[PDB]
């Protein structure tokens, strides 16, 4: 139960995909439904308007879908390399209220990626049911830049 | 930047087709590469994707099957391969460059998907009768008449007269093709200067040059 | 009923360490930030470092690096800050406050505790002697009166006062301490009637936490 | 899973209007994609991103719209403006195209200029004879074609062929073929191509025997 | 790290008045901007969030705007807003607050109302002998007090002190305290205080009413 549920593909549509900010300017617009997972093409990545703890990416996945993991990925721009080191996770099903993903009674501090290009696989046990999923950037290199992939099955 | 597809192809049904669709420069890895289908007659058709940095191919539902999508980054080039190839297949085949947007097209490749033989064209001067002119101009022509399979390409003076000139779609004449160009120039420059129109039809590999000159009546 | 309940005022010797509290209630204490904030005495705010008790992750200014250290007890709903090494510098109230871990809600900063006072110094800890303070021989000023109580040689701050157990709260002046040879000294201030006074009782109440003092001293018109 | 509508799909217009193409989607899309697509062409991008124009193209071109409708306007319609123009999304699986819009232009109406030709001594020896006749540049495509041998009307073996509207006069122009085989080719002496919109025909003829 | 610049710092203003105060950042923080209001007790609370959004329990007389990169606070006044408030960014760490500014009351002058009070016998006992003069409800804050005793001016020994401007009333008090030994302050029969805000006077004899 490990499938893509359509980051990449864009099976999951750029609608679907929110965040708290994203930063634009004359020349680039980092926006939110470019955090997927390889993607190509100039400013290939979310980044939030600012670099703070407290930015999210959101994903919408308009059902219930179970969760078994969450793919992330840096991106380059030019000579600077930007990726999040650390993440926290939450859910919610109205997109109201949100729960950050325990584990062992504490708040999961997920480790993610060490360079701009390597995808890194984090896996989440116990398995979320969740319609909404929230990715919440804890600490970078550089500057916060996203793309993901969303792993599980329904 | 630049995409170049291969040149035109016939194939039997049931067989094989592998269409290249090369960059002019090094930068496509850095970009996604799409296939667009365009039958005859008909619009635009996304058969999918395929992700330059990775390799990773991507197709829409009507092309899950005998469809491929491969890559040789070291010559700058993309394929779309085509097997147990159907009548259907029968279209035009463009590679397009991602870039916020479709914004590089390849030529666009023709697929013939027929059993039958290659014919290769006649080629026959058109010119007024001992050339009696039109008043200060001129209409010549040319006919292109029983080939397969599509397509011929024509030009006047190597391409070098596009102006006045009008190159008809070719017709079904019954089982082949036949096409037909004009040519309209002042009739100071003609017969006192050349014109020639040129006739090129891959499949057979033929290029033929034909020189129209005033013949006496026939 | 979101609220923070802060530590009471302390007092250490330079050189050593204190560890002053923030207790939540009203909220899930693990999802959401427990910032730290210091003020010295006349000068503005300074951001020291935040603590996310649900997972235990930090942040800290660079400018509180080595002095300050957060922990976060969620049995008890409380966070805690201890400062090492103390010196005047330290001398100052501190804050606590909250962040959503998340953007675009209002949690951000909304609620604030009462500050907790921390004094650095190696005084020693001395109870207030009070004085009453009344015109000599009662003597009036026009149609009112002012009395008063004189709070003095304390160590440390803080000192409460009030007037007939609060039910006096009407006129009064209760005046910042001030501080001399390592002892503090308050007065407040009382406006009544002269139809008030004498004829009807008026008490100071002081109390000092530190040195467990009470006392509830009545004001009386004097001989000279 | 987006649809994209572009209405209508043929569109009529004069030279110097205004006229704005829409492209309806069936669900919300980050933007629209343009292209021009002329005969025997590849497609050339308009638009990027909704309303940021395209590497050469002119700025009489411009893109607008958001959420589920979106629009392309030519201020002024030249006549290098007709061809089909598509509208696409990329915001979901998968990438589509829409329908299309064929853009044609209104003009004067135009006579054909009309011009016979005898088949070649080269195709006579190969046992075949096409007489051949082009009808070019008229408005509007309503053209009929009739062939006469030696006076008489000839209505088996002829071919038709159309060109799309012209870039640069907007006319349209038609190439018919009349096939015989050189033996009955040879009986006669006088071919003839007429053109007919009006009651008036255009003819056009040439004689074998004589210039 | 980002350096927020208030301005005027200290302002004075009437009643009804309209005010403004303005934060400046030293770099792009994109309308994450708190504003906060400090009472003289020390009380802090929470007046805007995100540039111009009210604190729900804020009176709608506040409110926050912003041109880049100048963000404003402004009022609409009154009594009870006297404070000082400080901007707060929150768009990168660490966290930065700007210095500060004093919103103090503007009201009609007034005079303090003086009152001297002799040492008790309880602090006499004790070997000590503060004398104390309040000078209450009085504007503006600006005011010295003298000391005399034997109507001679006396310097050493006075300690001051002033409250905060009062919340219903907007004017400010203080209480000056001369402190001598009990042993000096029997030496001598008459201890007098005096205001200058000319003087107004106030004194006692230690041997009469």
């Amino acid at each position: 139960c490990s499938m893509p549920l359509g980051m990449e593909s864009k099976a999951i549509s750029d609608a679907q995909i929110t965040a708290s900010s994203y930063f634009t300017n004359m020349f680039a617009t980092w926006s939110p439904s470019k955090a997927r997972l390889h993607l190509q093409g100039r400013s290939n990545a979310w980044r939030p308007q600012v670099n703070n703890p407290k930015e999210w990416l959101q994903v919408d996945f308009q059902k219930t879908m179970k969760v078994t993991g969450v793919t992330t990925q840096g991106v380059k721009s030019l000579l600077t390399s930007m990726y999040v080191k650390e993440f926290l996770i939450s859910s919610s099903q109205d997109g109201h209220q949100w729960t950050l993903f325990f584990q062992n009674g504490k708040v999961k501090v997920f480790q993610g990626n060490q360079d701009s290009f390597t995808p890194v696989v984090n896996s989440l046990d116990p398995p979320l049911l969740t319609r909404y999923l929230r990715i919440h950037p804890q600490s970078w290199v550089h500057q916060i830049a996203l793309r993901m992939e969303v792993l599980g099955c329904e | 930047i630049q995409l170049v597809q291969s040149g035109p192809e016939l194939k039997k049904p049931g067989k094989t087709v592998k269409i290249s669709c090369k960059a002019s420069d090094y930068t496509f890895t850095d970009y996604s590469l799409h296939w667009v289908k365009q039958a005859p007659g008909k619009g635009l058709k996304w058969m999918g994707w395929i992700n330059t940095e990775t390799g990773d191919p991507a197709y829409a539902d009507d092309f899950k099957g005998r469809f491929a999508f491969s890559l040789e980054t070291s010559v700058r080039t993309a394929y779309l391969q085509i097997n147990n190839l159907k009548n259907e297949d029968t279209a035009i085949y463009f590679c397009a460059r991602e870039d916020d947007g479709l914004a590089s097209w390849g030529q666009g490749t023709t697929l013939t998907v027929s059993s039958a033989k290659t014919t290769a064209p006649s080629v026959y001067p058109l010119a007024p009768v001992c050339g009696d002119t039109t008043g200060s101009s001129v209409t010549l022509g040319c006919l292109v008449k029983g080939y397969f399979p599509e397509p011929v390409t024509l030009t006047w003076n190597s391409g070098s007269l596009s102006s006045g000139v009008h190159t008809f779609p070719a017709v079904l004449q019954s089982d082949l093709y036949t096409l037909s160009s004009s040519v309209t120039v002042t009739s100071s420059t003609w017969p006192s200067q050349s014109i020639t129109c040129n006739v090129a039809h891959p499949a057979s590999s033929t290029k033929v040059d034909k020189k129209i000159e005033p013949r006496g009546p026939a | 009923q979101v609220q923070l309940q802060q530590s009471g005022a302390e007092l250490m010797k330079p050189g050593a360490s204190v560890k002053i509290s923030c207790k939540a209630t009203g909220y899930t204490f693990s999802s959401y930030w427990i910032e730290w904030v210091k003020q010295r005495p006349g000068h503005g705010l300074e951001w020291i470092g935040e603590i996310l008790p649900g997972s235990g992750s930090t942040n800290y200014n660079e400018r509180f690096k080595g002095k300050a250290s957060f922990t976060a007890d969620s049995s008890s709903n409380t966070a805690y800050m201890q400062l090492s090494s103390l010196t005047s510098e330290d001398s100052a109230v501190y804050y606590c406050t909250r962040t959503s871990y998340y953007f675009g809600s209002s949690y951000d900063f909304d609620v604030w505790g009462a500050g907790t006072t921390v004094t650095v110094s190696s005084a020693k800890t001395t109870a207030p002697s009070v004085y009453p303070l009344a015109p000599v021989c009662g003597d009036t000023t026009g149609s009112s009166v002012t009395l008063g109580c004189l709070v003095k040689g304390y160590f440390p701050e803080p000192v409460t006062l009030t007037w007939n157990s609060g039910s006096l709260s009407s006129g009064v002046h209760t005046f910042p301490a001030l501080l001399q040879s390592d002892l503090y000294t308050l007065s407040s201030s009382v406006t009544v009637t002269s139809s008030t006074w004498p004829s009807q009782s008026i008490t100071c109440n002081v109390a000092h936490p530190a040195s467990s003092t009470k006392v509830d001293k009545k004001i009386e018109p004097r001989g000279p | 899973q987006i649809v994209l509508t572009q209405s209508p799909a043929i569109m009529s217009a004069s030279p110097g209007e205004k006229v704005t193409m829409t492209c309806s989607a069936s669900s919300t899309v980050s933007y629209m994609y343009w292209y021009q697509q002329k005969p025997g062409s590849s497609p050339r991008f308009l638009i990027s991103d909704t309303s940021n124009l395209a590497s050469g193209v002119p700025v009489r071109f411009s893109g607008s719209g958001s959420g589920t409708s979106y629009s392309l306007t030519i201020s002024r319609i030249e006549a290098e403006d007709a061809a089909t123009y598509y509208c696409q999304h990329w915001s979901s699986y998968p990438l589509t195209f829409g329908g299309g819009t064929k853009l044609e232009l209104k003009r004067a109406d135009a006579a054909p200029t009309v011009s016979i030709f005898p088949p070649s001594s080269e195709q006579l020896t190969s046992g075949g004879a096409s007489v051949v006749c082009f009808l070019n540049n008229f408005y509007p495509k309503d053209i009929n074609v009739k062939w006469k041998i030696d006076g008489s009307e000839r209505q088996n073996g002829v071919l038709n062929s159309w060109t799309d509207q012209d870039s640069k006069d907007s006319t349209y122009s038609m190439s018919s073929t009349l096939t015989l085989t050189k033996d009955e080719y040879e009986r006669h002496n006088s071919y003839t191509c007429e053109a007919t919109h009006s009651t008036s025909p255009i003819v056009k003829s040439f004689n074998r025997n004589e210039c």
